[PDB]
């Protein structure tokens, strides 16, 4: 579990790595992720609690990155649900690879 | 009276189909 | 019956609303591409 | 009290007036013409032109693409900016 | 005479009720309504020009 | 004799839209005899236009139907102008002709 | 394919896409057997995907 | 760090602020409160404090409708909540209450 | 200093929404019915916006009407 | 009536042409029935084959809505004017603008050509109208006068050369060479949006939301009052056959006997396939040279062509 | 586990906000979710099973 949570948290930290003064919400995100390093078991239990219960989340921001040809959707979530979802993802992919869920023909693959 | 105009005080300045039932119960 | 949002008609056929007697044609683009003269000069 | 100020735009240009010529369609011709006959015959010609012009033993699904002949959605013109087919195409193209 | 006061006698100004009230018909045509003529137009046009 | 220009065009179009509606309807709607809701009808205009920008259906509980069909008409016109402008600008940027700092962000917001 | 979609005028070659980046000798030739084999393929694939699910 | 429990003082001041400034300006309302952000103020308005929200017991019809719909569209609370006229969190709590008291 | 603006703004907001609330010879806010003292008028107002403050006005209402 | 007067055949809708993206505000027809032109909010001017109804040519160059369009008779020009402020002269020999007439302070609502002199007359929101020397691009005269926006202006050869009306509800008749008013008519209660001069009679008509008045020439004696159809009416147009057409903002169109005010037909026309019911009504309309076709410009972004019904009686 | 499923799904049902605009997404999947990838690839596996057919 610690392995997974660590990976996901690093991933989240990687978007802000250049780190200008950012903003308020982003500040909340860095402080909360930073919190997750100090007391991991807390974060893991809170996460599993969400996954067992909450069916209603908060509103996601949306904005368009401009490639000058086709626009790219961009979504913004509150940090709590981002850490929760992130761990959910590292875990899902891990179990998935262990159990050989995806046959080889699907190739945005880690190997190559 | 007819040409009373509601003041435009500014704020700046749902139904469902039953096919969902058939589908969901089917699954 | 069911219609995907891919189609889903809104508004009747163009022709239907006006009726049969009138001819309804949608000109888009154009013809006689511009280098042509409306009013052609004498020679 | 007229000012000695000038401007670039104002200066002479196209001082001659192009009068219409006889084959361009001088008013003389127009007065004499029977338009109605001309308009009818042209119309008829146009109409005529138009006339001239015209295993897998295993699968989930039997053919979906049976009678699906495109439909006249691009023949309909719609006077509504958000439901014009042009707008749909634009919206389709530029958002992801 | 109030209204004219500023202007010269020559320049017209409607004021009486009679002016307002309708006048009827005039037939299919009468010399009364017609476009000055060719020749009046030529004179006017030339002087104007 | 100031000449329409890029800086002034959006302001120009809305100026002469406010005038278009004003002359038309106050010469069209009337019999208020005193002043009929000119400030107010125009505030209904801007209100409706914001609502269509937010994609919020806009229904005023009381209102004369000629006033409502009015606003819906002109608002749809301005919507057609704004939208067509948006398409055109995305075509220009796509081809990479225009380099401007503002039209990119604006055009983005539109799409 | 020709059973459900006939082409008596051989119009299957009108809207077929080739890759024009390549030189002519490298670009794909246009022939009835070949083109129609192509559209028959693409059509066969498409009919295995219900339109409401996804499409091509 | 900003997150925390909602206070009667913060909640009443939120009432007054929303009354004065209007619904669409959140940054202005978050400016007055301490230890709360604009997102939190908005979602706190529309989730709970909003007077249009219905706080009371569920009638029999609302329970029939809620159960039927929840069996129709599993796990979708933001779709169902407007149909029954209740808050998503509220109808959630009531649903887990119906399965909780049902056995 | 930004903190100073909030104090000013939260007094005026509790003045608008405001007949019982006052300010003593000191700066504190007080409810003259309930004789309670409030740290901030808004904080005080909530007590002023509370259901207990409500009652004690009604009780004094009756107690006078008798 | 005189005696259940002048039987005219009804008209039917013949053809509908799409292909503007904005409201079509203006239709004009070329001197030889070859091509008819349209101005639009789209900012284009399009030229259409009268016969087939196919689009010949799209011009671009106005910055804002084109409001008014005239095709000169004696010279191969378009004139157009817009909400932009700009009045342009296009040489149809090259399909480009050769001159531009500068000087109104606001949108120009309307314009017209003197039939023999070579002078252009324009109306603007700024309450003036101008007489422009086509050849030198020069404000010959400025017609001060009305208190609101001038809407429709017509030009004639004989006496009162310039006939104009405005949103201030009063018509002034302008003596061209003086650039002063000879006659003020004040008999409409609401804005005068349209006027029209009768081909042969030496009379003229004006339309307001309330009703439509005919006038004697000169000096505008009152003559008749056609009452019937009440809308904000944007178009009045007349055939040599004495057929007067009234357009309107609510979509309605009525045909009138010029002589009597007998309103023989009422046409209410379907809005376009998409569209909305409210975007109905005809901004303007015109008659080909043969008097055999009536063309209308509509807010549903179409052009409709009406044809006189041959079975009729 | 059914819980994980109900979480993942229930997440795709939320409110999209941009300035003025708010709406509910009851149908399309949200790409920007952290775990959206796994949904995409799995669903894609399903449609693959359609295209290739189970035997092949
Ligand atoms: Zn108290």
């Amino acid at each position: 579990d610690t392995k997974l949570l660590i990976l996901a948290l690093e991933r989240l930290k990687e978007a802000y790595s250049v780190k200008s003064r950012l903003n308020q919400s982003q500040r909340e995100e860095l402080g909360l992720i930073e919190q997750a390093y100090d007391n991991p078991h807390e974060a893991l239990s809170r996460i599993k609690r969400h996954l067992l219960t909450q069916r209603a989340f908060k509103e996601v921001g949306i904005e368009f990155m401009d490639l000058y040809s086709h626009l790219v959707p961009v979504y913004d979530v509150e940090p709590l649900e981002k850490i929760t979802d992130a761990y959910l993802d590292q875990y899902l992919w891990y179990e998935a690879d262990k159990r050989r869920l995806f046959p080889p023909w699907i190739k945005p693959a880690d190997t190559e | 009276q007819e040409w009373k105009i509601p003041p435009c005080i500014s704020n700046w300045k749902v139904h469902i189909n039953e096919n969902f039932a058939k589908l969901a119960e089917a699954l | 019956e069911v219609v995907l949002h891919e189609d889903k008609k809104y508004y009747p056929t163009a022709e239907e609303v006006y009726g049969p007697e009138v001819e309804t044609i949608v000109q888009e683009e154009d013809t006689q591409p511009l280098t042509e003269p409306i009013i052609k000069p004498v020679k | 009290q007229l000012s000695k100020q000038y401007s670039s735009r104002d200066l002479p240009s196209h001082t001659k007036i192009k009068y219409r010529q006889t084959t361009q369609d001088a008013p003389e011709e127009v007065r004499n013409r029977d338009f109605r006959r001309e308009l009818e015959e042209r119309e008829r010609a146009a109409a005529r032109e138009k006339n001239r012009d015209r295993w897998d033993d295993d699968v989930v699904f039997k053919n979906c693409a049976k009678g699906v002949d495109d439909q006249k959605k691009d023949k309909r013109f719609v006077n509504d900016t958000l439901r014009s087919e042009f707008h749909k195409k634009f919206m389709e193209k530029y958002i992801k | 005479a109030i209204a004219r006061q500023g202007q010269s006698k020559d320049k017209v100004i409607y004021s009486k009720y009679t002016d307002l009230v309708p006048k009827e018909v005039m037939n299919a045509d009468d010399p009364d309504l017609q476009r000055p003529d060719e020749e009046a137009i030529k004179e006017i046009t030339e002087k104007t020009r | 004799a100031k000449t329409v220009t890029k800086q002034r065009v959006e302001s120009h179009f809305d100026l002469e839209l406010r005038a278009a509606v004003m002359h038309d309807i106050l010469d069209m709607m009337p019999e208020g005899i005193k002043q009929n809701k000119a400030r107010t009808i125009l505030q209904h205009l801007s209100e409706a236009w914001r609502c269509w920008k937010a994609n919020i259906p806009w229904k005023v509980p009381g209102l004369p139907t000629p006033i409502e069909n009015m606003i819906l008409r002109y608002v749809k016109a301005k919507a057609d102008w704004w939208t067509n402008t948006a398409h055109y600008n995305r075509e220009r940027i796509r081809r990479g002709a225009t380099v401007d700092k503002t039209v990119c962000k604006k055009n983005l917001g539109r799409l | 394919y020709l059973t459900e979609h006939p082409d008596p005028n051989n119009e299957n070659i009108v809207g077929y896409n080739n890759k024009k980046c390549w030189p002519r000798d490298a670009r794909m030739r246009l022939m009835k057997h070949d083109v129609n084999l192509g559209r028959a393929v693409f059509w066969d694939i498409k009919n295995r995907l219900p339109r409401s699910v996804t499409t091509v | 760090i900003k997150g925390g429990v909602w206070r009667n003082t913060e909640d009443e001041i939120l009432k007054a602020a929303v009354m004065k400034y209007g619904k669409n300006q959140w940054s202005r309302i978050a400016s007055l409160l301490h230890r709360k952000s604009a997102k939190q103020c908005k979602a706190r308005w529309y989730e709970w404090l909003d007077p249009s929200i219905k706080k009371t017991e569920w009638s029999r019809e609302e329970e029939e409708k809620l159960l039927h719909l929840a069996k129709l569209m599993p796990t979708q609370w933001r779709t169902i909540a407007p149909i029954i006229g209740r808050t998503a969190a509220q109808c959630l709590e009531h649903y887990e209450f119906l399965l909780d008291k049902a056995a | 200093s930004s903190s100073e603006s909030n104090r000013d703004r939260r007094e005026r907001l509790r003045q608008l929404a405001l007949p019982y609330f006052m300010k003593n010879h000191l700066g504190s806010y007080e409810c003259k019915l309930c004789l309670t003292l409030h740290n901030n008028e808004g904080s005080y107002l909530a007590h002023t916006q509370g259901k207990k403050h409500q009652t004690n006005l009604a009780r004094r209402a009756a107690k006078e009407a008798k | 009536t005189m005696p259940k007067p002048q039987w005219h055949p009804p008209w039917k809708l013949y053809r509908v042409i799409s292909g503007h993206l904005g409201w079509v505000r203006c239709i004009a027809v070329e001197p030889g029935n070859q091509w008819f032109v349209t101005g639009s909010a789209d900012r284009t001017i399009k030229i259409w084959d009268l016969a087939s109804g196919k689009l010949k040519l799209s011009l671009t160059g106005h910055i804002s809505t084109v409001r008014g369009v005239i095709v000169s008779t004696r010279s191969p020009y378009l004139f157009s004017c817009g909400e932009d402020k700009q009045v342009k002269c296009w040489d149809l020999e090259y399909n480009k603008v050769i001159r531009h007439y500068h000087g109104h302070l606001s949108a120009v609502y309307g314009l017209d050509l003197h039939p023999t002199i070579d002078v252009l007359v324009t109306c603007s929101r700024d309450s003036t109208a101008r007489i422009w020397d086509v050849r030198t691009k020069a404000s010959v005269h400025t017609l001060s006068g009305h208190t609101n926006a001038v809407a429709t202006v017509r030009c004639q050869a004989a006496e009162p050369q310039i006939i104009t009306g405005s949103h201030d509800t009063t018509i002034r008749l302008w003596d061209l060479v003086a650039g002063k008013t000879r006659v003020t008519l004040t008999n409409h209660k609401k804005s005068v949006r349209a006027v029209v001069l009768h081909p042969r009679h030496y009379t003229f008509a004006s339309g307001s939301p309330d009703n439509i008045k005919q006038w004697k020439f000169p000096d505008g004696s009152f003559i008749q009052n056609l009452s019937g159809h009440n809308a904000i009416i944007n178009t009045l147009t007349v055939n040599s056959d004495g057929v007067l057409v009234s357009g309107a903002d609510n979509g309605t169109m009525h045909l009138w006997d010029w002589r009597t005010g007998y309103n023989f037909q009422r046409v209410h026309a379907a809005v376009q396939p998409g569209s909305l019911d409210s975007e109905s009504g005809i901004f303007a309309c015109a008659f080909d040279q043969s008097e055999s076709r009536l063309l209308t410009a509509e807010a549903d972004k179409t052009i409709k062509v009406y044809r006189e019904d041959d079975t009729a009686t | 586990d059914h819980n994980i499923a109900d979480y993942m799904t229930a997440k795709n049902n939320v409110v999209i906000n941009y300035k003025d605009m708010n709406h509910t997404n009851s149908y399309g999947i949200i790409r920007g979710l952290q775990f959206a990838s796994f949904i995409v690839q799995y669903y894609g596996l399903v449609m693959d099973l359609l295209v290739l057919g189970l035997h092949r």
